[PDB]
């Protein structure tokens, strides 16, 4: 463990449970009508992580390595090192 | 499930944001059309090894940032993508031992 | 219904009287006038309860759309509810595995 | 460019549960009346056990003879 | 309809009698049996009528008019029920509203480019 991989394999689930979470919590609690506060203080900070969750896995993923470096430059600086 | 109440929507509140989390970010990296054995095709050279080796480069050996600081890729990184005071640490790519 | 009702009501009535007509020359009259207007308030217990179901009778229709318009309006709710319920049953299950 | 899996929306607004269904419904102005008939009814007859009676076979669903065989006498 | 003032006159009738059989009456008195009887008739006719008029009506009337209330009762309770319903609905789906705004509002801080090419695309 303890990668940025796990790390975005954790920020992706935790973005999955914030919408199962945001949804059942913003349609089972809720001002009745007219034709409460804390439910819109709720949403608000509901809307927050969402965001940052996106934010962050955003930048894990710039975080991670490019496509270069492709496997075979990792295979011939691993037969060099073996020689050295 | 069935009943969600102030304490336990703030338990979750913190047990999400403990998980998940002026710029300091890495500086973005375009794509790349020259890739090694699939893209350019270079013959087994001596200049990439060198520069896998001892060089920088931002792509394969480290990740680049601004303010400058180069963090291979043992390294963690503290970064504050918001503008708050919670930073983001993407822990090392690699864990060595 | 209220016809079956209505003819059961009626059925009862006049068998509870033809009880009461067999027992009428059996019973002592003096308290038999007593007990035929015991039975003369039964009928007319019956008899204007069924006038308040023939009252309700125009109110009817309204009480049938009132019905309609909580079945779907439950149908909604139901629908919020089984969408929180498929996202958590995606976040929990089958993408830990 | 396109964002991966976007899709057509339903068309604007169909029957919702935001509009007012009553209204719609040709409902109003039953509820703006209505917004005892035992008492309603007790303006035509005097008031309102066998009675209990009458609610329970409410709850559970020879006329010249009967005058011919009514014989009772009246002191 | 009809039935209503038929069984109305059946029951006058019924009060009449019980009013006169309350008293000692030396006459004949044996007329109000007879018109109970054939207050009963009618009232076989005015169950051809029903089977004519084919009314279908829910208990909850008939245990209220146990309670002694007016069946209008009911029928303002139905009526107040389905605004609760209806109120209910429309608040989760204004809530929903406005987190759908909230989000988009701070999905449009924190990603310009994306949140602008979705408000092109809606």
């Amino acid at each position: 463990m303890a990668d940025r991989l796990t790390q975005l394999q954790d920020a992706v689930n935790s973005l999955a449970d914030q919408f199962c979470n945001a949804i059942g919590v913003l349609q089972q609690c809720g001002p009745p009508a007219s034709f409460a506060n804390p439910t819109e203080e709720y949403a608000q900070l509901f809307a927050a992580l969402i965001a940052r969750t996106a934010k962050d896995i955003d930048v894990l993923i710039d975080s991670l390595p490019s496509e270069e470096s492709t496997a075979a430059l990792q295979a011939a600086s691993l037969y060099k090192l073996e020689e050295e | 499930l069935s009943r969600n109440e102030i304490i336990q929507s703030y338990l979750s509140r913190q047990s999400s944001l403990l998980s998940s989390s002026a710029r300091q970010l890495h500086v973005l990296v375009p794509q790349s059309p020259p890739t090694d054995l699939p893209g350019l095709t270079r013959e087994v050279t001596q200049d990439d090894l060198d520069r896998i080796q001892a060089s920088q480069w931002p792509g394969v050996n480290g990740c680049q940032d601004t303010q400058g600081n180069w963090y291979d890729w043992t390294q963690c990184i503290s970064l504050d993508p918001h503008g708050d005071d919670g930073r983001l640490n993407i822990l090392p790519y690699v864990c060595l031992d | 219904r209220l016809s079956t009702l209505i003819e059961f009501l009626l059925h009862r009535a006049y068998s509870e009287l033809m009880v009461l007509t067999d027992l009428l020359p059996r019973k002592s009259d003096v308290e038999r006038k007593i007990e035929i207007v015991q039975f003369a308030s039964r009928t007319r217990q019956l008899f204007v309860r069924l006038l308040a179901l023939v009252k309700w009778a125009n109110n009817a229709g309204k009480v049938e759309k009132c019905a309609m318009i909580s079945s779907f309006l439950d149908q909604q709710a139901i629908l919020f509810v089984d969408t929180a319920d498929r996202l958590a049953s995606l976040a929990r299950d089958a993408l830990v595995h | 460019g396109p964002f991966y899996l976007m899709r057509e929306l339903p068309g604007s607004t169909e029957l919702t549960g935001s509009t007012n269904l009553i209204t719609h419904y040709n409902l109003e102005q039953a509820y703006n009346k209505f917004c005892d008939l035992p008492g309603m009814i007790d303006l035509p007859g005097s008031h309102d056990l066998r009675s209990l009676i009458e609610k329970p076979p409410i709850l559970s669903s020879g006329t010249m003879l009967a005058g011919f065989r009514l014989h009772t006498g009246p002191l | 309809h009809l039935e209503e003032h038929l069984e109305k006159f059946v029951e006058n009738i019924r009060q009449l009698g019980i009013i006169v059989s309350d008293f000692q009456p030396s006459s004949q008195a044996g007329l109000n049996q007879k018109l109970n009887f054939i207050v009963t008739g009618l009232q076989d006719i005015d169950k051809c009528r029903q089977q004519l008029h084919d009314i279908t009506v829910p208990l909850e009337v008939f245990e209220y008019i146990d309670q002694g209330r007016n069946p209008q009762l009911y029928t303002k309770e139905c009526l107040e029920r389905a605004l609760a319903k209806n109120e209910q609905v429309k608040g989760k789906i204004d809530t929903m509203k406005k987190f759908k705004s909230l989000l988009i509002q701070e999905l449009s801080k924190v990603f310009p480019e994306d949140m602008a090419k979705y408000r092109s695309i809606r």
